[PDB]
């Protein structure tokens, strides 16, 4: 409840400052500008490597999501099984990284 | 066995430290004597209520009071 | 179905332990030491009957024995206990570890004037046995009669009479 | 086909998350643990055909524990009659249901 | 009005989906799905699923919709849209008017019209969130689940590197 | 039953009808699919938290992880379409009518 | 594709089907379908051409929509039953959604509109995998939920699949689309007898998998994807025209071939249950697919064809293609009817 | 149908009680037909690879016939077992429910009146 008050206050202060920033110099009548970039009008070429690093982020972020309950999982009574599955998950993250390595997926953004 | 190891320690010391720390993390809980006490402390931590037993007449190993000398103890944890 | 039976408001009147949670937490180890038997008779009745309406009187004994626990503090060691639960009461997590000298004064005065030994690490979490006179509930779930199981297979396995009997296949 | 490898090899792959009445961490009961236990112990071994007709009362008690449709229906009826008598003026709330009595424990 | 806050968020959640299933563009479709993920996350957080709410924020919004907006940026440079939007909004507000004037509704299932604060439990859980310990049980009780999920993610890495190669 | 469940299912059916018959960008179809996944996450979470069924608390994370991996797979297909036509317009996917 | 990676991916396809077959928890059913889809997507993109990318995208969208409907069905089952056992469902809405979702995974009508396209866009071995191995897991889930399956829905889907698979293959010259409409028709034949006797459903599944495996293996052995290239087979290998003859006669249901075995038994299990009109018009529609099979082998397999001169080069080389299990599968897809009471091993 | 029967001991191709049933002889006509399917498989295998059909790979045709007879023997054992289980369940169900299968009184044709339809 106080959390929603805080979030709403931060959004309100940000919207206040952004509106004042967009509209305090719009009181000025400075001049009207016509103003008739590295690329001129060429279409943005698709970069395959940027997409590959975004999907590699997404899959390793999912493996992170599996890793996230480990401080609570260390409190279990089945510690041998828990330690085995934790080492197996971090090892599978390392194997996904090794396959991403050796198949040249981490190249030109290495 | 030491030429390849010195070669990878001269070329890729990041990966040598990585595989060495990973190998220690895998094999060392099977060699540590304190790994038993982790299990022992995580089962000694009373998250729930110790639900009492109806005294049937013959349970000598169950105490009648918390301060009775029989039952599980935590002197191994108070000493360590 | 039926009408759920509830006890009257006179059946629920008992003198409440009207003290704060830091007061309860300060004396909690000596409470679990000295008020063992009625508390465990109540919690045995409470896990066995699975019904709080059948656990009122034992609960009253809890509220009878807790108050006599605090009166026996108030007659003897009111000031070290007050100095102790005030220090417990300051902390937002109510740490025992921030309050060890006030604990030592309270434990000293309690062991001197009442002879009570504080429980050690691992004692109040023991599973203890409880000798009551109330009978064991023969059906605590009020379960009705279970359906009879299907008849099992018996008899020695004979061959199929003239095979598959599938249209003309004689085996 | 249901090739029951888990029972043939005697391994517990996914029987543990299957029902609410199973062994939970730290002995946490579900809200309808008793109802689901009663319905499972009714319907065990008798087959689904006999279970749909011979364990109807346990299953209705368990489904009504899960969804609480009858309980919310009764609360709707009581709150609606109470709102009608407040609008008519034939009823007044007591001090323990208006918040003026400094609760018990 | 504060008692129905989960319900109020749910209405916005429905509105949010009609915000983007009308589909003016994958840009604004992504924006509507991000706002929808935030308000449905607020729904989850208001029942005590704090870890699952932070999994909505960290993994769904912070992990995956980032990749959708990224691919929308790099790969993808009215009447039907606004009509489907206002159609779904009129349907949802007529549903809200029905369920608030009746406190009972049937579209497919029978639904109560009081707030869902009634259907909770009156107990406590001691020194733990039950949802936290149930997610901690993934490593102790969920062995086969961890095995199949890790193998699916490893295969997912391999499969992405296969089909993105083009050779 | 619960009233928030009706809204979550109605959200699911809205995104299901948004997936089915529009013939638009492929990314908009993937957005409708992940809105379906979002509503499944919310609905599974509210049920499992409602019933206090502790072992299924790890269930929606599973429902997240697999499906997000699924989402990654879909984007790669889109990118291959985005490497073939220059657009993700699904009416370019009509080579296999004949 | 690296052969090690190909082995790993095919084992993951098999592993997903096994997880659907053996698991008792609905989440693991859903996980097995997710694993199966995620693993089969590179098998379709083996040759890396835009038709395979279109086919894989359409397959992804259909199986993903089906998987979301499956999880919604599981979730409504959790509402109305509070549990997760893979058994009968406890709500007719979950029953309808799971029947719809499994019909989308099989490719049954009215969700058939991807099966002729996707099978056309992918190679013959991946189309073999799609039309044989990808039928095993949803038929297993339909096998386990049949106490909850609505009869009118499953029979509507079944006869709609049989009619659309019958009247869709009359127009077809592509062999992969003929196999795909044959797939849709046979899944209608499997699911119409499901609530009457599921052993005959399994019998139809196994006989269909044998005949489909025979047909795709002959297609890979001859490298023919069209009717007209199939007509050029007698001048290269005359026995292959004989084998596609007898196997296409078997898939339509001629006696005394083995593909007459299931559907006859299916009619035999539908008149016991006093349904006379339904297997009658069902086999009336099967006569139409048998009839275009008889045009597609009379007009364009038996009577010998104009060839090309470059074929006389191909006379000097034998087939080095690994025709794995092809004589065994050809014998089993034709000559198995005298062993018709073998079906009891599937009980 | 019988899936609740082989669910108490699942994944058994031949159970223990299947050993109380007479196994098929090696001169079973079903098993001889399966061996003929093996011989046909060997001939089709020599036909598709342009070998002499009746001549090449006599060891290979011998392994085709051997392998089909070997698989078909156990398939016929399971077949006979499942029809034996079907009849066992049938008879034990009729014995455990006498009310559902009444011994209907056998009337001879001296009491049975059938309508005569003349062909004229
Ligand atoms: C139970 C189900 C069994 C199903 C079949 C299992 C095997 C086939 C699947 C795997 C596979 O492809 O293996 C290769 C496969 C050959 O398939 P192929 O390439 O299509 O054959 C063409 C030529 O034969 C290729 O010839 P080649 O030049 O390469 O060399 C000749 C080859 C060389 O052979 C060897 O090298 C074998 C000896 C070494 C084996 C490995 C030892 C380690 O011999 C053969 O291939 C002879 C034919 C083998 C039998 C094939 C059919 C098997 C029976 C199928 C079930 C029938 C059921 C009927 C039911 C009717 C009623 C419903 O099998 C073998 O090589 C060995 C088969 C052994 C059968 C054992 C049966 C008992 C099982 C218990
Ligand atoms: C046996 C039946 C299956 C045989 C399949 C292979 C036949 C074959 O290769 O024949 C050629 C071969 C002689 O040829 P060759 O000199 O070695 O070389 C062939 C040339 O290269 C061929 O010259 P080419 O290829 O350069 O040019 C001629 C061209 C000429 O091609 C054409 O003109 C095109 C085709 C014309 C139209 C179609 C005609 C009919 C063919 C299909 C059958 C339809 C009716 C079946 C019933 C209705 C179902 C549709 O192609 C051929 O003739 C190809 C050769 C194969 C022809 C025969 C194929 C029969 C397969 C279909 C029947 C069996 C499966 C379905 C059965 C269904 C249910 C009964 O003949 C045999 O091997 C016949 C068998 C003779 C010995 C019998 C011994 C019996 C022993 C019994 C005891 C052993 C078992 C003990 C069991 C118990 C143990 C415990
Ligand atoms: C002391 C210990 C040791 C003692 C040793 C004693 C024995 C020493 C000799 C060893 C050899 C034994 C041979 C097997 C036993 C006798 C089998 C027999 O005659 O069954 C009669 C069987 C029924 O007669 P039965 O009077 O009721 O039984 C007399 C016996 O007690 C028969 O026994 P059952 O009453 O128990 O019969 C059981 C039942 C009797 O059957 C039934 O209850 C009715 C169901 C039969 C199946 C109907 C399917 C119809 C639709 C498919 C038609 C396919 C196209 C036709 C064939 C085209 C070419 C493949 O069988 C079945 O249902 C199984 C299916 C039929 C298998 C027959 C054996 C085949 C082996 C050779 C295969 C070669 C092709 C044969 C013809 C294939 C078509 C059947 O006859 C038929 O079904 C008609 C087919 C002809 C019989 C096969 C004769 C085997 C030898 C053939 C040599 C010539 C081969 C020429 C080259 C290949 C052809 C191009
Ligand atoms: C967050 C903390 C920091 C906030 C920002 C700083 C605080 C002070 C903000 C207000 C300062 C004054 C107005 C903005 C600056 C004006 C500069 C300028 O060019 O003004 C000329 C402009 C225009 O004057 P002009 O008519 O000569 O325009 C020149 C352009 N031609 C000739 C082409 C038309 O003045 C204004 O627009 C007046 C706006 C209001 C001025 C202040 C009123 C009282 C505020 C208390
Ligand atoms: C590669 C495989 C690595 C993990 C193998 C299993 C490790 C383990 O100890 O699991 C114990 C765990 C749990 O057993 P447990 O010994 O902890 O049992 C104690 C009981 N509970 C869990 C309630 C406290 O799993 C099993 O025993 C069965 C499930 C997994 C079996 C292995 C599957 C391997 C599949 C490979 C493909
Ligand atoms: C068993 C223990 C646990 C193992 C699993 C957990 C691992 C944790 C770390 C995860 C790492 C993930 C990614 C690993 C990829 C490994 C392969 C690799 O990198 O090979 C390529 C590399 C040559 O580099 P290049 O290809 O040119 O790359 C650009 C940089 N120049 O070639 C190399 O770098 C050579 C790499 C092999 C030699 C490393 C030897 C290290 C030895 C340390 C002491 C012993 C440790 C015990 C375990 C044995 C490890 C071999
Ligand atoms: C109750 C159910 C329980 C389970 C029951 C069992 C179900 C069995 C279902 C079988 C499905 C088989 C699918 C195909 C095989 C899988 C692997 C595969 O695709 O192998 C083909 C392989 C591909 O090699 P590649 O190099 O890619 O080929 C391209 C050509 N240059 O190589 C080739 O292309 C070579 C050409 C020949 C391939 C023939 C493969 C035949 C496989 C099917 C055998 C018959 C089915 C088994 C028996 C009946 C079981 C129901
Ligand atoms: C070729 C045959 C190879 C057989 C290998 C072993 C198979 C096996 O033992 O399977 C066990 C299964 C019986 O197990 P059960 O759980 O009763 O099956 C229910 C099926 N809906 O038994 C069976 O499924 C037997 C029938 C298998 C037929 C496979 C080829 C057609
Ligand atoms: C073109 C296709 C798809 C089919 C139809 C067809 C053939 C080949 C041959 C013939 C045929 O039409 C039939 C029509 O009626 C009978 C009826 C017969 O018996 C009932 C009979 O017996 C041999 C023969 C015939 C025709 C016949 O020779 O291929």
């Amino acid at each position: 409840m106080n959390l929603m008050i805080t979030l709403l206050t931060n959004f309100t202060l940000a919207t206040l400052l952004v509106t004042i920033a967009f509209w305090l110099p719009q009181l000025n009548v400075y001049s009207e500008k016509t103003s008739p970039d590295p690329m001129g009008s060429a279409r943005l070429p698709f970069s395959m490597k940027f997409f590959l690093v975004a999907i590699t982020f997404l899959l390793f972020d999912l493996e992170i999501a599996l890793l996230l309950p480990l401080p609570w999982a260390s409190q279990t009574t089945n510690l041998n099984t828990m330690l085995t599955m934790a080492l197996l998950l971090i090892f599978l993250l390392a194997v996904s990284l090794a396959y991403e390595w050796t198949q040249k997926g981490l190249e030109w953004t290495e | 066995v030491a030429a390849f190891l010195k070669n990878v320690w001269a070329k890729e010391p990041v990966l040598v430290a990585s595989f060495a720390i990973a190998g220690l993390a895998v094999i060392l809980p099977t060699l540590s004597p304190y790994t038993k006490y982790s299990l022992m402390i995580n089962r000694a931590t009373p998250y729930n209520y110790p639900v009492p037993l109806r005294d049937d007449g013959n349970m000598p190993d169950v105490p009648s009071h918390p301060q009775d000398p029989q039952g599980p103890s935590l002197e191994w944890l108070k000493r360590l | 179905p039926g009408i759920v039976e509830l006890p009257s408001l006179e059946d629920l009147k008992v003198q409440e332990v009207k003290v704060s949670s830091s007061v309860l937490k300060a004396a909690a180890h000596h409470y679990g030491a000295q008020c063992d038997k009625p508390n465990k008779e109540f919690m045995l009745c409470r896990w066995e009957e699975k019904d709080p309406r059948r656990c009122l009187e034992e609960g009253k004994l809890v509220n009878q024995c807790a108050l006599e626990f605090f009166r026996q503090i108030k007659r003897h060691c009111a000031e070290p206990f007050t100095e102790y639960w005030t220090c417990i009461d300051y902390s937002g997590l109510q740490l025992f570890r921030r309050c060890r000298k006030e604990q030592a004064q309270f434990d000293k005065c309690v062991l001197d004037k009442l002879g009570w030994v504080r429980p050690d690490l691992g004692e109040l979490s023991k599973v203890t046995k409880v000798k009551t006179d109330r009978p064991l509930p023969e059906n605590p779930y009020h379960s009705r009669a279970r359906p009879e199981p299907n008849p099992e297979v018996e008899g020695d396995l004979k061959p199929a009479r003239h095979g598959s009997r599938l249209f003309f296949w004689t085996m | 086909p249901f090739f029951d490898v888990q029972k043939k090899l005697g391994v517990d792959l996914d029987h543990w998350m299957t029902i609410q009445s199973a062994e939970q961490p730290h002995r946490i009961p579900a809200r309808c643990h008793a109802f689901e236990k009663e319905w499972i112990e009714c319907a065990h071994g008798i087959g689904s055909i006999r279970a749909e007709k011979e364990c109807k009362i346990e299953f209705e008690d368990f489904r009504e524990c899960l969804l609480r449709q009858k309980t919310m229906k009764r609360l709707n009826a009581i709150k609606r009659q109470r709102d009608k008598l407040i609008k008519e003026g034939k009823y007044t709330p007591p001090p323990h249901h208006s918040g003026q009595e400094d609760l018990r424990p | 009005m504060m008692t129905y806050i989960v319900f109020i968020l749910s209405i916005i959640f429905v509105m949010g989906f009609v915000g983007f299933s009308s589909k003016p563009s994958p840009i604004y479709g992504g924006l509507g799905l991000i706002v929808s993920g935030g308000v449905g996350c607020g729904i989850v957080l208001n029942f005590g699923g704090s870890f699952l709410g932070l999994m909505v924020f960290l993994i769904y919004l912070g992990g995956m919709m980032v990749v959708f907006g990224y691919t929308t940026a790099m790969a993808t440079e009215n009447k039907v849209v606004l009509g489907t939007f206002i159609t779904g909004l009129l349907m949802e507000f007529l549903m809200v008017y029905y369920v608030l004037k009746d406190k009972e509704v049937e579209i497919v299932f029978k639904f109560n019209g009081m707030g869902d604060w009634v259907i909770y439990d009156t107990g406590d859980s001691g020194f733990f969130s039950e949802e936290a310990m149930g997610i901690a049980a993934l490593y102790s009780y969920g062995t086969w689940l961890v095995i199949v999920t890790g193998w699916s993610l490893l295969i997912g890495v391999v499969v992405i590197m296969e089909i993105t190669r083009g050779n | 039953m619960s009233l928030v469940y009706m809204n979550i299912m109605m959200a699911f059916t809205v995104s299901l009808t948004g997936l089915l018959m529009y013939r638009s960008h492929l990314m908009s179809s993937l957005l409708c699919l992940e809105g379906m996944m979002l509503s499944l996450f919310i609905l599974a979470t509210l049920m499992i938290l409602n019933s206090h069924f502790t072992l299924a608390s790890m269930m929606p994370i599973i429902l997240l992880v697999f499906a997000a991996c699924e989402a990654a797979l879909g984007l790669s297909l889109l990118v291959m379409v985005s490497n073939t036509y220059g657009t993700d317009y699904v009416q370019n996917l009509n080579l296999l009518q004949c | 594709m690296n052969p090690i990676i190909l082995i790993i991916i095919l084992m993951t396809v098999m592993l997903g089907t096994i997880i659907v077959m053996i698991s008792t928890h609905w989440l693991l059913i859903w996980i097995g379908f997710e694993m199966n889809m995620l693993a089969i997507i590179p098998i379709m993109m083996k040759k890396h051409n835009p038709r395979a990318t279109e086919a894989s995208t359409k397959y992804f969208l259909t199986q993903s929509t089906a998987s979301m409907l499956l999880m919604m069905a599981i979730i409504i089952n959790l509402m109305f039953s509070g549990q997760w056992t893979v058994m009968k469902l406890f709500n007719p809405m979950a029953s309808m959604l799971m029947t719809m979702a499994l019909a989308m995974k099989l490719g049954m009508a009215p969700f058939h509109f991807w099966v002729p396209e996707v099978t056309q866009g992918i190679p013959l071995s991946s189309g073999l995998i799609l039309l044989t191995w990808q039928k095993l897991a949803p038929m297993s889930v339909l096998y386990q939920i049949l106490p909850s399956i609505n009869l009118d829905l499953i029979l509507t889907l079944s006869i709609l699949s049989i009619t659309i698979g019958g009247w869709g293959g009359l127009n077809q010259t592509q062999l992969r689309k003929i196999m795909a409409y044959s797939s849709i028709a046979h899944m209608g034949w499997m699911t119409a007898v499901l609530l009457y006797n599921p052993t005959m459903t399994l019998l139809n599944l196994i006989i269909y998998i044998i005949m489909t495996s025979t047909m795709f293996t002959l297609f890979m052995a001859n490298s023919t994807t069209t009717t007209l290239s199939l007509s050029h087979t007698w001048n290269k290998a005359p026995i292959m025209t004989i084998l596609v003859l007898i196997t296409l006669l078997s898939m339509g249901g001629l006696p005394p071939l083995s593909g007459f075995m299931p559907k006859w038994m299916i009619i035999q299990e539908m008149t016991k249950n006093d349904s006379i009109i339904l297997p009658t018009l069902m086999a009336i529609t099967a006569l139409l697919n048998l009839y275009f099979y008889m045009r597609l082998t009379y007009s364009t397999a038996l009577t010998m064809f104009p060839s090309t001169n470059n074929m006389k080069m191909k006379w000097q080389f034998p087939t080095t293609k690994r025709m794995t299990l092809l004589p065994t599968m050809t014998v089993l897809s034709t000559m198995l009817l005298p062993l018709t009471p073998i079906l009891s091993i599937l009980e | 149908m019988m899936t609740g029967r082989q669910a108490r001991a699942p994944l058994q191709f031949l159970p223990d009680e299947a050993r109380s049933l007479p196994p098929p002889k090696l001169t079973d006509p079903r098993l001889a037909y399966i061996g003929f399917l093996g011989y046909c498989s060997g001939l089709i295998d020599n036909a598709i690879r342009r070998r002499p059909v009746l001549s090449a790979g006599l060891h290979r045709q011998f392994l085709y016939i051997t392998s089909f007879v070997f698989v078909g023997y156990y398939l016929l054992k399971r077949q006979d077992y499942m029809y034996a289980v079907r009849d066992h369940d049938m008879f034990s169900y009729i014995k455990s429910h006498p009310e559902d299968f009444p011994e209907k009184d056998k009337k001879t044709y001296r009491e049975v009146f059938e309508e005569f339809h003349p062909v004229r």
